[PDB]
């Protein structure tokens, strides 16, 4: 009985299978392809919704929402059709529980990097469609209240949009997301976002800039702020961060370069000095025989961004 | 088969050594802010050849971007390229200029000296504080005794006498002396420019861009992996019939090889896509000189490179073979430049091409070389031709240096 | 006929009774006929539909009969309505579109007597259980010899007949697909197990499409329709049915596959003593080929054209030989 | 109308295209780079090239038309049945999103950019170039002649297209080539309309992930192309008979020419409302439907479907798409000069209105009916929705009541007084009132007819409010009498509510009209 495990996949595949929150087949080929990545973190991501959505109550909310007395655009005032929403879900926490978020995450709306909550396998939990969820959340905006409720709503929204399942099942036009963003001040939004996520978690930075590209510059002004960067300029801070990621060999975080490029500080073009320095270092480390794939991905991406006029 | 297991273990140990070597390398660029237009450091300011091959001690101040040596054929025209390749450090068999390093020495003299002056005043310098504004590279070839070196500085202080410092400096300057395409001799240029079959074009492009060796290593490793997996199944059967230490060792080696193979496959795909993209774009930009519009297509099903060109008359991009001699020669020259482009080389050298192009097409090809190479400052080009460029009206352009040898 | 039942559609709105009359050649090989002699050459069958009466009453040479007599006559003419080979409808076209090799085996074994396949399946199951008893033995020794001898005799009787049938149908398939410029044969693969015998169709009409079993999703609709129509045509001379009926067939298939299947139909009509097909063309096709043997019929009416009832020469639709003498 | 249709400053009209825009150096280089990357099957960097500069700059990066076609084909490579191929192409999913989803998102975002010309946000040359590229793609996607069931021309000579030497992207044939086949455009439309309401996971995923967004994009692009054609391709002043001939060549005319069938009215009515709740009349022949791209109807083992859509969501989206199809049909029709009728498509506005009314009044589920008649933007769908509402109302009154009262409400939308007088006439006639000939056993079907009637009248009332506002609801005694007559019909229905045939209360529209313009039940609770 000396040989008892198959590489390290057996424990990983088994304990992915046990916590799967799905009632179906789950073929072993899916578990094998998920648990044998070892190169990219495609299957490990931030999952705000970790339990199956309360489908029945959400459908009840939906048939109440589609047909009702006013049959008019929901205004930010007048309680956002209170008469049935408070009978169904009196508080935003109850709505989030209906969405699939557990109570413990609702109480503390943060990404726990110590518990590795920013890198978790997909729980294969069914989620309710994103647009109707955003509508139900907008029903709890309530501009006329204290700052704590608005801050909780903003942080819950930020956690929701950054969810991997929500981001993947997200619609092409972020109409409701743009409305929610326009409800709040942009600087306030960025400050709350940086309260939620780590400042060096450039993967979620890139995801946010995918959701809201127009925030890019503002986000940089919060990451490499001139006043907080002492007398050093923003470009110098970007160079220093690139240096530190390069020396620490954090090539994935270094790749998520994808956030910097296109802003006023690091623009596309062939004659920029910063891109030449970046490429000079990438070609220094790159060996093409035994490397991390992120190095080659950076080489290609930097070449493409250098060619873009 | 125990030999398959031995080969698997040897390949695994080689991968371990390679990953340790990768882990050892650090960052060498400090990003001095400074100020683009100005050339970076590393280009050859001057070469002096004392008692080397035919001519005597000779000084030659190469230009920063584009050089046109007009040393006539039969008067040591290829001596400069041989001297540069030897001094920068290259294998004798790769150079193929002379039977031995002994024959490079001038007859009647026991020793020959090759001295190069790489520039360090401009940015990108390699230890500009220690070496100053110039780095001098002098190699001595003697009939008796080993060939000697020194990497002296301007003041004459011999910084080093070893050869590993040569490789460190050259790699920092990114001079592919090991690649026999960056320094094209006469025979290599003839072989490349006369390529006719699309398979030959594909072979030359993949070999020159150093993509053929990568695929060869990848396929060898994959074959080793498959054979080792079959022998692993056989070992499992024998182990059940019966060793566990061997089974753990082989399984660990196989898993490591599998993960390494997947990583190498992704790396090779990315590198091939990037290199082919750069070559395609540079070929498209090169064809615009003749008011053409074309593209490159790399096919693995046919293992061939197909060039499609659309000229002024037709409206359909015919195959490049369905053209005339001048158009095909221009396409081959553009392909040569578009193969030099993806591999960023600080220094590029080339011998004559006037015999592969006839009359007007030759003038157009020289014009293409000048136009495409005089702009770039990162790459210094040394073109050795017997034809007088001064006869060409396209000499008024700045950044082109013609060094016409007074002695025939 | 594999379609929805709408009796009221046939009946003219307002008229009580709708009448169809059909006349066929008669031969002394069919029994249970009324008023018609064996030497007679005329069989007149009339069907009437009326709203008030709900019964199956037909007419044979203008004599009222139950539907049983006409049904057994249809049976004795070797023509079948339920079977999809003799009659092809839209639902039947769809059913042929996604057709499995097992269905091909079923139709081949139902064309010939199906008792042979059942007997061979019984013998192969006997062989399997006898082999099981033999490995159990490893009275039993006396067995497995008579069983194998009987199996060999049955296989020897069965093999040549299906072999020649398969060769003939494959030759017909090739001669019908030659106009398409494609090579195909109806092969009967025969593994050791008799029930595992299957039917393979070779496809060459499209170079990109590899040689595989007929299926709707991978192949184009027009090429598949042409292939199945040609397969139907191949199994016509062997069958004793007087004619075959195809519906929703001339509707355009890419205007190219439909053109080549029309060419195949022309070539088949060139041969004499061939079955009459009632063709349906819901969509007009430009430049249709009209053979001299076949004649086109038009039912469209024009505003300037007088009413068919009042005009003596307008009662015939799409007919030209009627106007000419004899 | 807007600038998208009337901005021709930078156009260089040619024989094939009137919207043609010449390339500048930067855009030429961008086109060459995109085609070069697409040749290497490096679609990830194509999408990254387009996305990395989206919304981060004043100037716009224009997608070439052939790259637009490549994106259209990529949008058909959904993960649920092409997961292994997509994983093989991009083993390191650096964007954490499928190629299909990224391509579709880029297509929809650029369509949104094109639909409104922000000359301040983007300079006019880039917007006109983008319009030219989209129009070239649409002109390459001309449907083939309808079948019951030329290679590639590049207008730009400055670069070699990637599509010249290939016809498949990742094993999927190019969308234009697939749809430029005799019976595939109608097949695609029927496939998406049938699977929009399927409860089978693969079919619903095929409709929800691939074909409804693509059909939305194609219909919007064809509408824009139709507007541009009517604005420029026609010869302005015309003898009203050459204009019909030109309209027969319009992009929407060719679009619907692949849908002519035998009888456009009834077959079109069945096609738009395929797999709806209505009972199929006159035993219409079933419409065969097949997947467009090989195994669209299968789910690969690796993909795990982990998204659930409520029936209301699916029905709402399907009915919205059906409304878009009908609206495109009416947009084509309403330009037809009075008296004249189109040559190539045998289509008449009255026939289509009557067919849609027949299919709508035959709905046995009120949810889909309301989803069809509930629109978020009244002005957008204002040109055909009131017509369908009035037609369905007329047919419901015809079948429920033997005396069909002629409805002039559509042109009475001009004058609120006339509309209110006509409503009073209908309600006093008891046609809108709940009908006494209906038996106790068949009470449910009568309730269904009445609630559909109320929906149609509510739609017409919302349009009346949209065209006249709330000014003389009580100032004119006619509208007050209309409200009191609504209350009279309320009492009439309440009579049988008290007759206690069923516990369920009958549909009473007094609260709804009160909320809209009944001044909260007149003075019942206000005073």
């Amino acid at each position: 009985n000396k040989s008892i495990v198959i590489t390290s996949n057996t424990v990983a595949k088994s304990e992915l299978q046990k916590s799967i929150k799905f009632s179906g087949s789950i073929p072993e080929i899916y578990l094998d392809v998920v648990t044998k990545e070892t190169i990219s973190d495609k299957y490990k991501d931030w999952h705000f919704i970790s339990k199956n959505c309360h489908y029945e109550q959400l459908m009840d909310l939906e048939m109440k929402d589609t047909a009702y007395s006013f049959l008019f655009g929901s205004s930010r005032s007048q309680g956002k059709v209170p008469e049935f929403v408070h009978l169904k879900c009196p508080s935003i926490t109850n709505l989030l529980v209906l969405f699939g978020v557990n109570q413990e995450k609702c109480n503390s709306l943060k990404i726990n990097y110590e518990k590795k909550e920013n890198s978790r396998y997909d729980n294969l939990c069914t989620i309710f469609p994103v647009n109707k969820m955003l509508k139900f959340l907008m029903y709890f905006y309530s501009d006329d209240d204290n700052d704590d409720v608005r801050e909780f709503f903003l942080k819950a929204f930020i956690c929701l949009i950054l969810d991997r399942k929500v981001f993947n099942a997200m619609e092409s036009d972020h109409r409701l997301c743009f409305k929610v963003l326009e409800l709040f001040n942009e600087a306030h939004f960025i400050n709350s976002y940086f309260e939620i996520v780590d400042k060096n978690d450039f993967f979620l930075h890139y995801r946010l800039l995918q959701i809201f590209p127009h925030l890019q510059s503002a986000l940089l002004r919060r990451r490499f702020s001139e006043k907080q960067g002492r007398t050093e300029t923003i470009q110098q801070n970007i160079i220093k961060e690139f240096n530190e990621f390069f020396d620490c060999k954090n090539y994935k975080n270094l790749l998520y370069i994808l956030t910097m490029y296109g802003s006023k500080f690091i623009p596309f073009g062939p004659k920029c000095q910063v891109t030449e320095y970046f490429k000079d270092c990438i070609l220094d480390i790159s060996n093409e025989t035994t490397n991390d794939v992120e190095i080659s991905i950076l080489k290609g991406i930097l070449n493409l961004f250098s060619k873009i006029r | 088969i125990e030999q398959v297991d031995d080969e698997l273990l040897s390949l695994t140990a080689q991968q371990e050594n390679e990953e340790q070597q990768q882990q050892r390398k650090r960052r060498r660029h400090q990003f001095a802010p400074m100020t683009l237009e100005e050339s970076p450091s590393g280009y050859i300011k001057k070469v002096i050849l004392r008692n080397f091959m035919c001519h005597e001690h000779f000084e030659l101040e190469l230009g920063s971007r584009l050089n046109f040596i007009v040393g006539n054929n039969g008067s040591g025209k290829s001596a400069i390229l041989t001297a540069i390749t030897i001094g920068l450090g290259a294998k004798a068999s790769e150079t193929n200029r002379g039977s031995s390093l002994k024959d490079l020495i001038r007859e009647g003299c026991y020793s020959a000296k090759i001295i190069l002056h790489l520039d360090n005043s401009k940015y990108g310098a390699y230890q500009q504080g220690i070496f100053g504004n110039e780095i001098i590279v002098e190699r001595i070839i003697k009939r008796d005794g080993p060939a000697s070196f020194s990497l002296r500085s301007e003041n004459g202080k011999e910084i080093s006498n070893k050869k590993k410092d040569i490789q460190t400096v050259v790699d920092y300057f990114s001079v592919p002396v090991s690649n026999p395409m960056c320094f094209l001799s006469q025979d290599a240029a003839r072989s490349f420019l006369t390529a006719s079959t699309s398979q030959d074009k594909y072979s030359h492009f993949m070999k020159g861009t150093l993509l053929q060796e990568i695929t060869e290593n990848l396929l060898y490793a994959s074959a080793i992996h498959d054979s080792a997996q079959e022998n692993m199944a056989l070992h499992l059967e024998n182990l059940k019939s019966l060793g566990q230490k061997k089974y753990m060792e082989i399984d660990e080696a196989l898993n490591r090889l599998h993960n390494s193979l997947k990583a190498r496959d992704q790396n090779y795909k990315n590198a091939e896509k990037g290199t082919c993209f750069d070559a395609d774009m540079d070929f498209r930009a090169s064809l615009k000189v003749r008011k053409f519009s074309g593209n490159l297509s790399f096919i693995k099903d046919t293992k061939s490179l197909e060039i499609y060109i659309l000229t002024t008359n037709d409206e359909k991009a015919r195959n490049v073979d369905t053209l005339s001699g001048g158009e095909k020669s221009f396409s081959q020259m553009a392909l040569l430049l578009a193969t030099w482009k993806p591999m960023r080389s600080r220094i590029i050298a080339l011998d004559e091409f006037d015999v592969f192009m006839d009359q007007v097409n030759r003038k157009i090809g020289t014009t293409l070389i000048v136009k495409k190479l005089k702009d770039i400052a990162r790459t210094q080009t040394i073109i050795i031709t017997p034809q007088d460029i001064g006869k060409i009206a396209d000499i008024d352009s700045s950044g082109v240096s013609i060094h016409r040898m007074r002695d025939p | 006929i594999g379609r929805s039942k709408k009796v009221e559609d046939f009946i003219k709105n307002g008229q009580d009774v709708s009448k169809i009359e059909i006349t066929l050649k008669n031969s002394p090989n069919v029994t249970d006929i009324e008023y018609i002699d064996a030497r007679d050459e005329t069989i007149k069958i009339t069907r009437i539909i009326t709203r008030s009466k709900r019964r199956s009453d037909y007419l044979i040479n203008d004599y009222q009969v139950s539907e049983s007599v006409v049904k057994t006559l249809v049976a004795q003419l070797n023509i079948q309505l339920d079977n999809l080979c003799q009659f092809l409808s839209q639902e039947r076209v769809e059913e042929f579109a996604r057709l499995k090799s097992v269905k091909l085996l079923v139709e081949t074994i139902r064309s010939i007597d199906a008792s042979l396949l059942d007997v061979l399946d019984e013998l192969r199951e006997l062989q399997g259980n006898e082999q099981s008893l033999q490995k159990d033995l490893d009275q039993q020794s006396k067995d497995l010899e008579t069983i194998k001898a009987k199996l060999k005799e049955d296989h020897a009787v069965l093999e040549p007949k299906l072999d020649d049938i398969v060769s003939k149908i494959s030759a017909r398939f090739a001669r019908l697909f030659n106009n398409v410029g494609s090579a195909g044969a109806v092969r009967l693969e025969k593994p050791k197990d008799y029930a595992e015998w299957k039917i393979e169709i070779m496809v060459k009409f499209r170079d990109n499409a590899p040689l595989k079993k007929l299926d709707s999703h991978t192949q184009s609709g027009g090429e598949r329709a042409v292939s199945t129509v040609l397969y139907m045509i191949a199994l016509q001379e062997f069958t004793s049915a007087p004619f075959r009926v195809v519906d929703e067939i001339n509707q355009g298939m890419d205007s190219r596959n439909e053109r080549i299947v029309h060419k195949a139909m022309v070539e088949n009509a060139c041969a004499e003593n061939t079955s009459q097909y009632f063709l349906i063309t819901p969509k007009l096709l430009t430049g249709l080929h009209y053979h001299e043997k076949m004649r086109i019929h038009c039912v469209m009416a024009g505003s300037w054209i007088p009413n068919p009832s009042e005009d003596p020469k307008m009662i015939h639709f799409g007919e030209t030989s009627n106007y000419s003498f004899d | 109308d807007g600038a998208l249709i009337n901005s021709v400053l930078y156009v260089s009209p040619r024989n094939g295209a009137h919207y043609f825009v010449e390339l500048t150096e930067k855009h030429l280089l961008a086109f060459e780079m995109l085609n070069s990357m697409c040749l290497l099957e490096n679609y990830d960097h194509v999408l990254l090239f387009l996305e990395c500069q989206f919304g981060k700059s004043h100037n716009l990066a224009v997608i070439p038309f052939d790259i637009i076609l490549v994106l259209f084909t990529l949008s058909t490579l959904s993960e649920y049945y092409k997961e292994p191929i997509l994983r093989a192409n991009d083993p390191y999913n650096t964007s954490r999103e499928t190629l299909s989803r990224r391509a579709l998102k880029l297509l929809q975002k650029y369509l949104a950019i094109l639909k409104e010309f922000d000359s301040e946000q983007y300079n006019l040359y880039d917007l006109e170039l983008l319009r030219c590229q989209f129009f070239l793609a649409i002109d390459t996607l001309t449907p083939k002649k309808q079948k019951w069931g030329k290679t590639f021309k590049n207008p730009y000579r400055s670069y070699i297209s990637c599509l010249e030497q290939r016809n498949t992207i990742l094993g999927n044939r190019l969308l234009n080539l697939k749809l430029n086949e005799p019976g595939e455009f109608i097949n695609m439309i029927l496939w998406t309309l049938s699977n929009s309401l399927q409860e089978s996971t693969p079919l619903f995923l095929s409709s929800h992930e691939i074909w409804m967004p693509l059909l939305e994009i194609l219909i919007d692009l064809f509408s824009c192309r139709q507007d541009y054609f009517i604005q420029h391709e026609v010869a302005q002043n015309v003898s009203k008979s050459l204009f019909v001939q030109r309209l027969s060549e319009s992009p929407l005319a060719v679009f619907f020419e692949s849908l002519n069938t035998r009888n456009f009215a009834n077959r079109f009515s069945e096609y738009v409302f395929l797999n709806c709740d209505y009972k199929l009349p006159s035993d219409n022949y079933a419409t065969p439907v097949h997947p467009v791209y090989n195994g669209e109807n299968t789910i690969v083992d690796t993909y795990i479907p982990t998204i659930k859509c409520s029936p209301l969501y699916k029905s709402q989206k399907s009915l919205a798409l059906r409304r878009k199809l009908i609206g495109s049909c009416f947009k084509l029709l309403l330009r037809v000069p009075d008296g004249h009728r189109l040559i190539t498509p045998r289509i008449v506005a009255d026939d289509v209105i009557q067919g849609i009314s027949r299919t709508l009044a035959s709905f046995n589920d009120i949810l889909q009916f309301k989803k069809f008649f509930m629109t978020e933007n009244l002005s957008q769908e204002s040109y055909f929705i009131p017509l369908l509402a009035e037609g369905t109302l007329s047919e419901i009154l015809k079948d429920t009541q033997e005396c069909v009262v002629i409805l002039t409400l559509v042109e009475n939308l001009s004058d609120g007084v006339s509309f209110c007088n006509e409503v009073i006439g209908l309600v006093k006639s008891k046609c809108f009132a709940f009908t006494e000939q209906c038996s106790q056993a068949s009470y449910e079907e009568a309730v269904l007819n009445i609630e559909k009637c109320d929906v149609c009248l509510l739609v017409l009332l919302r349009y009346l409010l949209h065209l006249i506002g709330t000014e003389a609801i009580l100032d004119a005694k006619e509208q007050l009498e209309m409200l009191h007559a609504i209350e009279k019909n309320d009492s009439g229905r309440r009579q049988w509510a008290k007759a206690l045939n069923l516990g369920n209360d009958p549909p009473l529209l007094y609260p709804i009209v009160s909320q809209m313009f009944g001044v909260h039940d007149k003075s019942v609770i206000i005073e």
